[PDB]
Parts: C-alpha cells; structure tokens; sequence
C-alpha cells in the first residue's frame, strides 16, 4: 500500500503523457505478476489507479491469469454409486457393494449385523475373493465359532491388511484396531495375532512419512519390536515377515547394542533374519577395531557364501533351491530391500562386490573380507552377478 | 440377465449400447433400465465371490476391448448413463487378471475437460483402490508410454498432464478429500520425473505449458534426484523459461520459474546448476535480444 | 509359459500386458525372455504387435542402457512386425544411437533393408 501510494503521488494522472501513463501501468501489472499471494494481487487490482490506468477487458484477463495461476478445484471423492429398496435380493447386492466398498469398521460393523439379520449367516466373509489373508491364519480365523464374529474378523483384517499394502495407514490403523477390539474378549490368540499385525502396522506407518527424516522412532515401538522378537510363543501362528521387518527396524534406526548384545541365542538358533541381522551389528560396530571386525567379518563372510553357493543339473536362480545357506538368496535379497541405512547397505554392498571380484570394482571396505574362499566351485557366481547388480540397483535407488 | 451375463462372448458391446440406448416404450425403458440394475448387482456377484479357481464372465470379456469406448461414452455425462457405464467400468477393471485398471484411468485421465470428468476419475480409483494396488504408478506409467510413442496425440497429452497438475494440486491443497482418497499423486508422478522433462520442452505448446504447470508443482522423488535426473531438470526448465519468455512475456513465466526455484532449493549442486545455466543461457547468441 | 507356448503357440496372448511390463524390467535373463515371448506372441498374431508399440520405444527411450541394448537387439525383428510404425520405431533407433553412444547402424540398416524390399524393391 505504500508503494501504491508513491505510485498514486507520482503518476501525475490525466496530465502526464500517454508514455508515463502507460510505463506505469506496466510497472503495475508486472509487480503483479511477481507477486504469490492472491489477495496481493487482488489489492492492487482494487486500487483505484490501477482501475483507471489500463482499460477493462485487460484488468480481466490480468486477473483472470493470476487466479489461474493457482486454481483451487475440489472433486468428488465418494465412489460411484447408482442405488437408491427394489427387492430383499437387490438389497442384498447393494449391501454386499457397500460392505467391499467402505473402509470405516463401524460401517463394517453396521453392515455385516444388518446382513445377517436378514439372511440365514450366509458367511459373508467370502463376498470378495480380492479379500486375501494369509493362511497362516486361515485355521484361526475360519475357527472362530460365531459366524458374525468370523466375519467381522476376517473383513477387517482382510481389509486393514489391503490398506497396509496401498499405503492407507490411517484406516488399517481404525480397522485392526476394532479387530483388535472384537477379539480381545474371545480368543488369546486371535488378540496376540492381531497385537503382531497392530506392530508391523506401526512400523510400516514409521517407515513411511512420518519417518523418513531421521527422526526416532517413539521408543515404545523399539520396546515392543524387542518383545515381540523375544516373546518364544509356539502356539501362536505367526509370519516371518515381521520378523523379518523388526529386524530391518532395528538394523535401520541403529539399535545395533540391542542385536548385538540383549538379543537372546534361542532366537538365533531358530531366525536366520535375527542372526544376520546380529552378525551386520556387529560388523558395523566394529569397523575401526580391524582384529574385532575381522571375526564378524569371516563370520557373516562365511554365511553368504553359504547363502550363494548351489548344492553340487540346474542353477542356484533357476532353482531356487540346492541352496546351502541359512536361506534363499531371494530371502536375503528381500530381506535387505528393507534396509535403508547407507552404512549397513554399503557393508553388504562390499561383501557382494568381493564377491563378484574373486571370481575388477573396488569398494570402500573391501580389505575386511578374505579372498581365499572354501567351496570355490559351489558358489553360482551368475547368481551373484545378479545379486550384485539388483542390489547396486536396490542402493542407488534408496541414494541416487 | 443371467443369459446376457454368463454367455454372451460375442460383440456384446452392442447388446450393451442399445440397452443403454433404451434407458436414455416407456414402461418399456423403466424395465430396461432396472434390468440394468439387477445385471449390474449379478456381475458384481459373479466377480466379487469365492473366496481358488476363477470364474468365468463372457460378457465382460466382451468389454475389455471396447474400454477405451466405454470410457469416452462414461465422460459424456447424462444423468445416469456414465453412472452405469462408471460401475461397469469398476467391475470391469476388478475382473480381467491383468487389471486393466490403469488403462481406464490413463483414458479417463487423458480425455476429461471439465474438473467434473476428473471427479469421475478419482470416483473410479475409490472405487478400485479397495480391491486393487499400484493402480497410480501402473496409470502413470501407461500413459507416459504412450505419449512417448507416437499414439496418444497432443491435444489428449495435454489434457492428461492439465488433468494430471489438476490432481497434484488438489492433493497438495490438504483437506478432507486428498486424507480420505489417499491417492499419492504427488508421490507417484515423483517417480516419473525424468519422463515428464523431456515433454517440457515439447514442440506443441499447450504440451509444454502443462509439463510445465505440472512440474512445477510436483514434489520432487522423496529422498533427493539424481544427479542426471537433476541436470536434466534443470536444462529442461531453462530452456521453457526462456522459450516462454520469448513467446508470452512475463505473463507466461511463472510456472518455469517455479520449477527452477524448486531445483534451487534441492542442493547446493542444484541451486548452481540453476544459476550457471541460467545465466548462460542468459547470456548466449540466442535469447540475449530478449534482454 | 516359454515351455508352453513352444508346445502351444496360441496362449501368449493372454500374457500380452504383464510380459509388456516384465520386458521393461531391469533383470537381465527375464527382460531377455520377456522380449523373446513377446516377440514370438506377435510373430503369429502380427496383428498385435502394434500394441506392443509404446512399451518398445519406452524401452527403447529407457535410462538403463541394458533395456535399450535388448530393445535394439530385436529392433528389426519388430519393426518388421510392424511397418506402419517402423518408421517411428528406426527414427527413434537412430535417436537413442545418435544422441546415446551405442551404434544402432548394423540393426537400423538390416531393418531398413529388409522394408525396403518390403516397399519399394
């Protein structure tokens, strides 16, 4: 507003000449143009003299262009829907769309009540095959005595797994949380299987966005990433994956003292994740120690060549078994797709360069690995021509 | 409905379109078009069941070819047609094994005119985003292809990549709508930056200015750009902010400038790749008579 | 699927769209096999070829040099297989050749010998 009153002041409006009249209305309409804030230039639009200098339809078109320059639209974001009933089976059928549609489990819940008020039970739980929970809790689930409560289950879980997978935390947060809910009062086990689904969530959902800065996990994710990896609970089903994630957790947010030393042996015995992911602790605590980092050096050296190397005919890649380590070498690859630590990821990226080099590419701590290898002629060294150039590939992508 | 659903594996798009045709004699249509309903809800339970053996739908499978078709007949906009032609599109997607899916959204995408078509585009990822995953990066991809091929002519390009901004922006302006769709358009058009770059310095104007437009509010890839990926950027948008110097004035520059800034604040490699080429091209042969 | 369709060559089809995703991929051995199959897909319905179109210059336009190295080992192949678009497909060759350092000239010369007897002579 200053500069538009300095402006005013020295126009010398209608008596200056038609080439100060129109500098200054191209002065004018260029501060415009420089400015972000709309209401800026909607001020300076208002201004009288601005009003008088330039003619109309051009005023318009100014404004019009500095409106569109940052439009605001909103769309509709309800899915399509064209029902409005006909008939006790049409009904069913609109349910049925409305029960795959929401995401809401008190929907969920007002949904599957009213269906099974009007129908036999029905087991509405198969009403979408795109509704995939893993069989490990197949039994568990389909155990469950009261065909509502069944489906409930199922539903919610079955959905609340499907929004992990496409990122949608917020509502697999709401919907195993009600599973989580429902159960608590009917099985044990159901309520710890869904206390393991309600971790792994809360990793994915600190891995994503929320993370992704450096900034520490709560503290009391860490405390239940340890219960969960130290828990030693048989009749529970469970899924290695998330041990396979809670290792990675801890590997990525460098609880590298909780690896290396609280873990307990049992769990190594049993989880090659947590022994691997133990044996990389270790290495990468030890680096300026070169007498200590060279025992975990030899140790995880040692174990994935054991993981690349063929059983001694068809190939390590085309086999996917006839492997002699503690795991696939597809398993070891996916397990460290969850890393994102640069030194533990250039660590394995060393081990596997050495590798590729024996049987040239330099790496940063390439001295650390021995060169002389037993089982020379069981290593499938196109495996690990693969393996390096998907894993180079996996570590470029994570830091261009 | 159990006739027209589970056998006709003939050109039943035509079946389809005179039925249609029929709602648009008069307890005739009523009929026709709750016959409509009721063969939606049937095809509904014919996909969605079971559950591991697939079943069977000829009639869809009939559809799958003409999707394209079926959706430039949904952007018409009646007051009921596209809605059904909008379920049917959803179902359709859900049922073929490869999901054709993206296909329906890089159409839907690429034809829309008004911000209502894009309502119905989002109205479709709703609807698939419950059964189906990646639809976003796989639509992307697609139609990124295909306007690098010479299909998918220049005006649709345009179109795809306004419509494409519109959707950016729209999530970037937070709300209720981008929380619940939860889409991730900004995070998906990311990863295909380095594919965008070269459209902004298309010959076709209006392809340019929409590169531009939406580059310059696409969020960059969520660690950091490549130092390639980075230059090219930052060659690319030079060169429009120039031409769109050259050829709008001022007025038509804010977009390019934008984007260059957005490069600047990346990295230190960034902010002087900017200002050297910048000012390069400042000074070079051509561009110094703008100056 | 290579070991079917080489007893029944009839069933590409249907992969058409996944193995246009997986002859993109970044995997040496499976890119390799993917374009075999697709090549062999639209070598007994030549009709379909045409579809494969965006995806192979996509290849071809691609930033991993392995999947432009492949996309030009089977560039006359294709562009065979497509005519109406070979001219297209051999400008884009020579493009990524000219601009990139790979020399394209052996493939983009045997392909437009091959349609030129196809045309002209």
């Amino acid at each position: 507003d200053f500069l538009l009153e300095v402006c005013s002041r020295s126009v010398n409006l209608e008596k200056a000449s038609e080439s100060l009249k129109g500098n200054m209305a191209a002065f004018l309409k260029n501060v415009c143009l420089g400015l972000e804030d709309l209401q800026y230039v909607f001020m300076i639009s208002s201004h009288e003299l601005f009003i008088t200098l330039l003619k109309d339809e051009e005023r318009k078109l100014l404004v019009d262009q500095m409106r569109k320059r940052s439009p605001r639209v909103n769309l509709c974001i309800k899915p399509v829907t064209s029902f409005y009933p006909a008939s006790a089976s049409v009904n069913i059928g609109q349910l049925e769309h409305q029960l795959i549609l929401s995401v809401d489990p008190w929907r969920i819940r007002q949904i599957l009540i009213e269906l099974h008020g009007m129908t036999s039970e029905r087991q509405f739980w198969t009403v979408s095959n795109k509704w995939e929970v893993p069989s490990v809790y197949s039994g568990v689930i389909l155990g469950i005595k009261d065909n509502l409560t069944r489906d409930l289950v199922y539903i919610l879980m079955a959905k609340g797994l499907h929004c992990s997978t496409v990122k949608d935390f917020s509502h697999a947060k709401q919907l195993f949380a009600a599973c989580l809910e429902l159960v608590t009062e009917f099985s044990p086990k159901l309520r710890q299987v869904m206390l393991n689904e309600m971790l792994l969530l809360d990793i994915h959902t600190h891995e994503a966005g929320t993370g992704q800065a450096g900034e520490r996990p709560p503290s009391d994710l860490i405390s239940r990433v340890r219960g969960y990896l130290e828990m030693r609970l048989p009749d529970i089903p469970l899924r290695q994956v998330i041990a396979e994630e809670c290792v990675a957790f801890m590997l990525n947010w460098r609880e590298n003292e909780y690896l290396t030393l609280q873990v307990p042996a049992f769990l190594l015995q049993s989880n090659p994740y947590v022994k691997l992911g133990q044996l990389l602790a270790a290495t990468c605590k030890e680096l300026p120690g070169p007498k200590e980092s060279r025992r975990t050096a030899k140790d995880l050296w040692e174990v994935v060549v054991q993981i690349c190397s063929v059983s001694s005919r068809v190939s390590l890649i085309k086999q996917r078994e006839s492997t002699l380590g503690i795991m696939y070498r597809s398993e070891l690859l996916s397990f460290i797709k969850k890393l994102r630590e640069p030194l533990v990821l250039t660590i394995i990226l060393s081990l596997f360069v050495k590798l590729h080099n024996v049987r040239d590419i330099t790496a940063e701590h390439i001295s650390i690995w021995p060169s002389s290898i037993p089982n020379l002629q069981s290593v499938d060294f196109e495996a690990v021509a693969i393996t390096v150039k998907e894993l180079v590939r996996y570590t470029l992508s994570i830091n261009p | 409905v159990h006739l027209v659903s589970q056998a006709s594996g003939a050109g039943a798009y035509r079946l389809l379109q005179f039925l249609v045709d029929t709602a648009m004699p008069d307890t005739v249509r009523e009929a026709c078009d709750r016959l409509i309903q009721l063969l939606l809800l049937h095809l509904q339970k014919l996909v969605h069941h079971r559950g591991p053996p697939p079943r069977l739908v000829p009639f869809l499978d009939a559809l799958k070819n003409h999707v394209g078709e079926l959706c430039g007949e949904t952007l018409r906009l009646e007051r009921k047609r596209f809605l059904w032609q909008h379920q049917l599109l959803g179902l359709l997607s859900v049922y073929t094994r490869p999901s054709c899916g993206p296909e329906a959204l890089g159409h839907l995408l690429s034809r829309a005119r008004s911000p209502e078509e894009l309502s119905l585009a989002t109205q479709l990822y709703a609807g698939l985003v419950v059964s189906l995953s990646g639809l976003l990066p796989l639509a992307f991809r697609s139609c990124l292809a295909r306007v690098h091929a010479g299909t998918l002519q220049p005006p649709f390009t345009a179109r795809f990549l306004r419509n494409l901004a519109l959707l950016v922006g729209w999530e970037q302006q937070g709300g209720e709508g981008p929380a619940a769709l939860g889409a991730h358009f900004g995070e998906s058009a990311s990863a295909h930056l380095s594919d965008l770059a070269p459209l902004l310095l298309h010959p076709e104007e209006e392809v340019a200015e929409a590169a531009a437009s939406l580059l310059a509010i696409c969020p960059f890839p969520s660690e950091a750009l490549s130092p390639s990926q980075l230059l090219g950027l930052v060659r690319a948008g030079v060169h429009r902010f120039f031409a769109s110097l050259r050829l709008h004035g001022p007025p038509g520059v804010a977009s390019a400038c934008q984007l260059l800034t957005r490069l600047s604040q990346t990295s230190p490699a960034g902010l002087k790749a900017v200002l050297q080429l910048l000012v390069e091209g400042a000074l070079h042969r051509g561009n110094t008579e703008l100056f | 699927i290579d070991e079917m369709s080489r007893r029944r060559p009839e069933i590409l089809s249907f992969f058409s769209t996944n193995l246009q995703r997986l002859m993109s991929s970044a995997e040496e051995c499976c890119r390799n096999l993917a374009f075999s199959l697709a090549l062999r897909s639209m070598q007994n319905s030549p009709s379909i070829a045409a579809a494969f179109l965006p995806t192979f210059m996509y290849c071809l336009g691609s930033q991993d040099f392995e999947v432009v190295q492949t996309a030009l080992r089977n560039l006359p192949e294709y562009a065979l297989l497509c005519q109406e678009h070979a001219a297209v497909l051999l400008h884009r060759a020579f493009l990524v050749g000219m601009y990139g350092q790979m020399d394209p000239s052996a493939q983009i010369s045997e392909a437009l010998r091959i349609l030129h007897m196809e045309a002209v002579m």
